[PDB]
RNA sequence: AUAUCA
C-alpha cells in the first residue's frame, strides 16, 4: 500500500465489493456508395470475400 | 497471394492484423510482414480536421464517379492574408476557366432535391444521370430545364423514394408531354401504397385509417376493380372508402383536396371498388360510429 | 498476534474511478506500419507500436 | 559553389515530381478515392502551367 | 440497486433483512439505529450495508418492458 | 514445442532460406526440426535484460 | 523415434547385380522377409472437430498396423520346391501381436542430405472380450480399414545399425493385389535413432552408403508430401 | 478537434 497503492479484501470482492456492470455499443451502416454499389449485412463466405 | 510451399487451389490464408502479418493457414509461412492499417490510413483523407491543426491530415477524399478526377485547391484567406493578392489571384483564374461551369447544375438538382424534401442517395443519382444524358445526341436539344427534372425521376426509381411526376411538375417545371418523352430517351441509355402515407397524414387520419385504406387499395388492384384508373385516384378512393368506414371521416371534397384529384374522379374509382368492399377491408377492421359495410355510401 | 500499534478504523467513502487497468496494457513486437514513414502504426486501439 | 550550387540554380525552370510515396493515394470503395494534398497542389501547378503555355 | 445478499467485510447474510427493516419503521415509526440493531445487525461494517442502501431496482420497475 | 500460447513457449522460427514460420498456424508446428543459424523468436523470460523508462 | 534414410530403385534385371554389390559391400548374403500392412483412417460416418481440450489444433491421421506372416502363406503351388533363398522373389480367437505406427510428415528443409521421420509407436499384444478382433478395437477407437498391402523383400544388416531393404509391394482386394513396384524393387537404406550428434553422425553413415554406390545406384531423398499420412 | 490521464 505504499507510494499511493492500496490493499483490498479480496474476500469482499467476491461479495459484490466495487463491481461493475460495463456495456459497450458497437454500430454499422449499410451505406449506398452511388447508382449500383451498396454493402450487404450478411454472413460473408471466405471463398468469395 | 498464395503459399509457395503448399499450393492448394482455394488458398486459404488469414490477415493477423494484431500480429502485422499475412500467413498461410495450413503451413504457416508468413506470406507478408507489410501491413498497413486502411482504418487509420483513410483517417488521413476523410477526418474531423476542419482548423488545421493535425499534422496527420494530409490528404482529401475525391468523387472520381461524380466529377471524375478534377484535382484543385482554392485561393482564400489565411491567418496573415492581405485581401489584395487574395483577388487578384482569383481575378486570374477566371480567364483560365465552359462545361466546367455546367457543374453547376449540380447544384440546380442539389437546390430542387432540398426543395422536395429528398434524400442524399436521391441527389447523387439525379447528378449521375444528368452528367451521363445532357451532353447526348439522343436528347439533342430538349427542355434543358426538363431534361434535368426527368433525371430526378431517374434518381428517385432507384432509390426507392416514391415521388410521382405530378409532384415533380409542382417543383420544376415541367410541359408534361415535354419531360415525358426526355424521360424515356434518357430510361433508353407509383402504387396506390406509395402515397398513402403523406395523402393521410394531410387527411390528418389515424393509423387504422391508413392501413386499411392501403389494403383496400392494393386488393382493388389485385381485383382489378379499377381498369386503369390512375393509382393516384384509386387510393383517393380506397381512402375515402376507409375513412367513411371509421369514424373520423373525410369527405370527396376533402380527400380530393389533397390527393390532388377532382371528387368526380374519385367517384369514379370508389363506386368501382364499393361492390367488393367487403373483399377489400382488412379483415380486423372495426368500423366504427356508425359506418358499416351496409352502411358506406356506396356513392 | 496483537499488533504494538492501534489502526485507525471505520467506514469511509471510496469512489472505483474509470481508470482500470486491463483497458491501459498494451504491448507489441512487429506490428502494423504507416503507409507514408513506413513505421509503426498509434495507440493501443491500432496495436501501434 | 561552381559544381553543387550556382545561383541560377535558386529559380526555379523545371519541376521535380515526388513520386506516389511522398505523396500517397488511397482507392477505397470505386466511388471514393483519396489523393494527396500534394498531388492536389500539383494538379494546380500543372493546370496553370498548361494554360500559360497556351497563352504565349 | 436491489438489497445486497451478504455484508462485504465478514459476510453476514443481509438478503432476509430488506424487507424487514424497510417494515419496523413504517409500521413501527422506530428509528434506523433501532431497527438495524433489532434485526441483530450488530457490526457497523453489516450496519452500513443496510443504513446506506439504495434500492434503485423500485425505479427501474417504473419503465413498461 | 510449447508454442505461443504457454508460457514459456515461441512465436516464430526463422530459417537461413529467410521465410518466418508462424508456430500459430504453421501446420509444421509440431514436427519443427531446428538447424544451427535458425532464430527461433520465443517469450520473454526470467531474467532477461529490459530497458524500463517512466516519461517524461 | 526418429527414422532418417534414403531411396533408390533397380528394375527385376538389375536384381543379381546389385545382390552381388550388397553382399560383397556388407559382407553378409540377403535375408528374405515380408510384412503386412493395414491402414486405417477416422471413421468418416463419425465426425469430431479437430481440436484439443486445450482446444489446440489436431491434424487428423492414418494408423499403421504391421506384422509378419509366415512364409508358407505366401507360395502357392508352381512356387513349391524353389530355394527359399533371395532368388524368390523375381518369381513374383484374441488378435495377433501388431505394431501400431502413426508418422509425421519429414522434416522440412532444402537440400536435405536425407529423410527424417518421426514416428509413434506401441505395440498391440494380444486381446479379450466381445469384440476382440484387432478391426474391432481399430473401430472401438474410432478408426475404419482403408487399404492394406504386403510388401516382400531381402534386406542386409550393415555397420552403425544400417540396414537396407530391396522391396516389392502388392495391395491386397479381393478384386486382386496388384504389384505397385511392378518392374522393379524398390531400394531403401535407413536408420532408426531414438542427441544431434548421433543425428549428424546417422547422416554420415547414409552419406557413405549413398557414395559407395554413387556410379551404379542412386540413393535419394524422396519428396516429403509422398511421405505424408494425414487424411484430407 | 474537444475531454482527460501522471
Ligand atoms: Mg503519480
Ligand atoms: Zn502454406
Ligand atoms: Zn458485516
Amino acid at each position: 500500500n505504499q507510494e499511493d497503492s492500496m490493499i483490498m479484501n479480496q474476500s469482499s470482492i467476491d461479495r459484490g465489493l466495487f463491481r461493475s456492470l460495463f456495456f459497450r455499443s458497437y454500430m454499422d451502416q449499410e451505406k449506398k456508395y452511388g447508382m449500383s454499389i451498396t454493402e450487404t449485412f450478411e454472413k460473408p463466405q471466405r471463398t468469395n470475400t | 497471394l498464395t503459399c509457395p510451399e503448399c499450393k492448394v487451389y482455394p488458398p486459404k490464408i488469414v490477415e493477423r492484423f494484431s500480429e502485422g502479418d499475412v500467413v498461410c493457414a495450413l503451413c504457416g509461412l508468413v506470406l507478408s510482414d507489410k501491413l498497413v492499417d486502411t482504418r487509420s490510413e483513410w483517417r488521413t483523407f476523410s477526418n474531423d480536421d476542419h482548423n488545421g491543426d493535425d499534422p496527420s491530415r494530409v490528404g482529401e477524399a475525391s468523387n472520381p464517379l461524380l466529377d471524375g478526377n478534377n484535382l484543385s485547391t482554392r485561393i482564400g484567406k489565411g491567418e496573415t492574408t492581405d485581401m489584395r493578392f487574395t483577388k487578384e489571384l482569383n481575378k486570374a483564374q477566371g480567364k483560365n476557366v465552359k462545361d466546367n461551369e455546367v457543374q453547376a447544375a449540380f447544384a440546380k438538382i442539389t437546390m430542387l432535391c432540398d426543395a422536395a424534401e429528398l434524400p442524399k442517395i436521391v441527389k447523387d443519382c439525379a447528378k449521375e444521370a444528368y452528367k451521363l444524358c445532357h451532353d447526348e445526341k439522343t436528347l439533342k436539344g430538349k427542355s434543358m430545364e426538363s431534361i434535368m427534372a426527368a433525371s430526378i425521376l431517374i434518381g428517385c426509381r432507384r432509390a426507392e423514394v416514391a415521388r410521382t411526376f405530378k409532384e415533380i411538375q409542382s417543383l420544376i417545371h415541367v410541359k408534361t408531354k415535354e419531360f415525358g418523352k426526355t424521360l424515356n430517351i434518357m430510361k433508353n441509355i407509383a402504387q396506390n401504397l406509395t402515397y398513402i402515407p403523406r395523402f393521410c397524414s394531410h387527411l390528418g387520419l389515424p393509423m387504422q385509417v391508413t392501413t386499411s385504406a392501403e389494403y383496400t387499395a392494393k386488393k382493388c388492384k389485385e381485383i382489378k376493380e379499377i381498369a386503369g384508373k390512375s393509382p393516384i385516384t384509386i387510393a383517393v378512393v380506397s381512402i375515402y372508402l376507409n375513412i367513411l368506414l371509421f369514424q373520423i371521416p373525410i369527405t370527396a371534397a376533402k380527400v380530393g383536396q389533397t390527393l390532388q384529384v377532382t371528387e368526380g374522379t374519385i367517384k369514379s374509382g370508389y363506386k368501382i371498388l364499393y361492390e367488393h368492399r367487403d373483399k377489400l377491408v382488412d379483415p380486423q377492421l372495426i368500423a366504427n360510429g356508425v359506418v358499416s359495410l351496409d352502411n358506406l355510401p356506396g356513392v | 498476534k496483537k499488533l504494538m500499534a492501534q489502526i485507525f478504523f471505520g467506514p469511509t467513502y471510496y469512489q472505483r474511478l474509470r481508470h482500470m487497468v486491463d483497458d491501459k496494457i498494451h504491448a507489441r513486437a512487429r506490428g502494423p506500419m504507416q503507409v507514408l514513414t513506413r513505421q509503426p502504426v498509434e495507440g493501443r486501439s491500432r496495436d501501434g507500436g | 559553389n561552381e559544381v553543387f550550387s550556382r545561383p541560377e540554380w535558386m529559380i526555379l525552370t523545371c519541376l521535380p515530381v515526388p513520386p506516389p510515396p511522398v505523396r500517397p493515394s488511397i482507392s477505397f470503395n470505386e466511388s471514393q478515392r483519396g489523393e494527396d494534398d500534394l498531388t492536389f497542389k500539383l494538379a494546380d501547378i500543372l493546370k496553370a502551367n498548361i494554360s500559360l503555355e497556351t497563352l504565349e | 440497486m436491489i438489497v445486497p445478499v451478504r455484508c462485504f467485510s465478514c459476510g453476514k447474510v443481509v438478503g432476509d433483512k430488506w424487507e424487514s427493516y424497510l417494515n419496523l419503521l413504517q409500521e413501527d415509526e422506530l428509528d434506523e439505529g433501532t431497527a438495524l440493531s433489532r434485526l441483530g445487525l450488530k457490526r457497523y461494517c453489516c450496519r452500513r450495508m443496510i443504513l446506506t442502501h439504495v434500492d434503485l431496482i423500485e425505479k427501474f420497475l417504473r419503465y413498461n418492458p | 514445442r510449447n508454442g505461443p500460447n504457454e508460457h514459456p513457449g515461441a512465436k516464430y522460427v526463422i530459417r537461413d532460406s529467410g521465410d518466418r514460420i508462424d508456430l500459430r498456424y504453421s501446420k509444421r508446428a509440431g514436427d519443427i526440426q531446428l538447424q544451427y543459424g535458425w532464430k527461433v523468436e520465443r517469450h520473454i523470460m526470467d531474467n532477461d535484460p529490459v530497458l524500463f523508462n517512466r516519461q517524461p | 523415434v526418429q527414422q532418417l534414410s534414403l531411396f533408390g530403385s533397380i528394375g527385376d534385371d538389375g536384381y543379381d547385380l546389385l545382390i552381388s554389390t550388397l553382399t560383397t559391400i556388407s559382407g553378409n548374403p540377403p535375408l528374405l522377409y515380408n510384412s503386412l500392412c493395414t491402414v486405417w483412417k477416422p471413421n468418416p460416418s463419425y465426425d469430431v472437430e479437430n481440436v484439443n481440450s486445450r482446444n489446440q489444433l489436431v491434424e487428423p491421421n492414418r494408423i499403421k498396423l504391421s506384422k509378419e506372416v509366415p512364409f508358407s502363406y505366401l507360395i502357392d503351388e508352381t512356387m513349391m520346391d524353389k530355394p527359399l533363398n533371395f532368388r524368390i522373389l523375381k518369381s513374383f480367437e484374441s488378435c495377433s501381436p501388431w505394431s501400431l505406427q502413426i508418422s509425421d510428415i519429414p522434416a522440412a528443409g532444402n537440400n536435405r542430405s536425407v529423410s527424417m521421420q518421426t514416428i509413434a509407436e506401441t505395440i498391440i499384444l494380444s486381446s479379450a472380450g466381445k469384440n476382440s478382433s484387432v478391426s474391432s478395437l481399430m473401430n472401438g477407437l474410432g478408426y475404419v480399414f482403408e487399404f492394406q498391402y504386403l510388401t516382400i523383400g531381402v534386406k542386409f544388416f550393415m555397420k552403425h545399425g544400417l540396414i537396407l531393404e530391396l522391396q516389392k509391394i502388392w495391395q491386397i482386394e479381393e478384386a486382386g493385389n496388384s504389384q505397385i513396384t511392378s518392374g522393379g524393387f524398390l531400394l531403401k537404406a535407413y536408420i532408426n535413432v531414438s542427441d544431434i550428434d548421433r543425428i549428424n553422425y546417422t547422416e554420415t553413415a547414409l552419406m557413405n552408403l549413398k557414395k559407395e554406390l554413387q556410379g551404379y545406384i542412386e540413393l535419394s531423398v524422396p519428396d516429403r508430401q509422398s511421405m505424408d499420412s494425414r487424411v484430407a
